[PDB]
């Protein structure tokens, strides 16, 4: 007997000028994934010509990918986030223009926040099917400090 | 000053100094360092000497033309160092 339903799941989105008190995520696409992100990949390896094995560190991003459906208020909130340039505003050394930090909730109970990241693509206008359907939009992030939170 | 032998899977080679080094710091590797050395050899003729095990057994080297380059304290202090003893 073990849950791993996702139903229940919320996500609150803090940015640093535009939304510097944060929104929140609940209306998630169903043709879609609502949440997913790719391969974590810290380590390398080569070969030696003895015929051993050394292995080393390397750097490695994190990408995550959030649907939601279109028309509703949070894909509007995303838009705004994808609006903004960096040029813009102030600037101040070394912190990224407009981190946003993300903070996401597990039914279960486990909390885990990601932060040092900025929206990196999506949409610009919705896109009709053959059905008659407009498409979930999708929307990519890039996170580089990924804080080890996993507590219940 | 000091002469490397390198010693490959199965070959030796003698006399030989380093003549580069190539260090590397890349996203690609942190934990460690890429690097790239160079090796090239001293030619010399006859490359198997010849040795003596006696000191007195030896040959004689040529020293031409110095100077006495004088700069000495005295001459009868010294003598009297050197046969009295002080």
């Amino acid at each position: 007997m073990i849950n791993v339903s996702g139903f229940g799941t919320g996500i609150v989105i803090v940015s640093a000028s535009s939304f510097p008190m944060g929104f929140s995520l609940s209306k998630f696409a169903d043709d879609e994934s609502p949440i997913s992100s790719k391969e974590l990949e810290p380590f390398g390896y080569e070969m030696l010509y003895d015929g051993g094995l050394f292995a080393f560190d390397k750097a490695a991003p994190l990408e995550v990918s959030v649907s939601v459906i279109a028309g509703s208020e949070d894909d509007i909130n995303l838009r705004i986030l994808l609006n903004s340039k960096k040029g813009s505003f102030r600037f101040l050394p070394g912190i990224i223009p407009d981190m946003t930090t993300l903070v996401a909730t597990l039914p279960d109970g486990g909390r885990t926040v990601l932060s040092n990241g900025t929206i990196l693509k999506g949409p610009a206008i919705d896109t009709i099917q053959n059905t008659g359907r407009r498409k979930g939009n999708t929307y990519t992030f890039v996170f580089g400090s990924y804080l080890g939170a996993q507590t219940a | 000053d000091t002469l490397y032998k390198v010693i490959t899977r199965g070959m030796v080679f003698e006399r030989m100094m380093c003549t580069s080094e190539a260090l590397n710091q890349t996203p690609d590797m942190i934990s460690a360092t890429p690097a790239r050395l160079t090796f090239s050899q001293v030619l010399v003729q006859n490359p198997k000497p010849i040795m003596f095990r006696n000191a007195g057994d030896s040959s004689m080297i040529d020293r031409g033309l110095a100077l006495a380059e004088d700069v000495v304290g005295s001459a009868g202090d010294l003598f009297d160092y050197a046969v009295n003893g002080v």
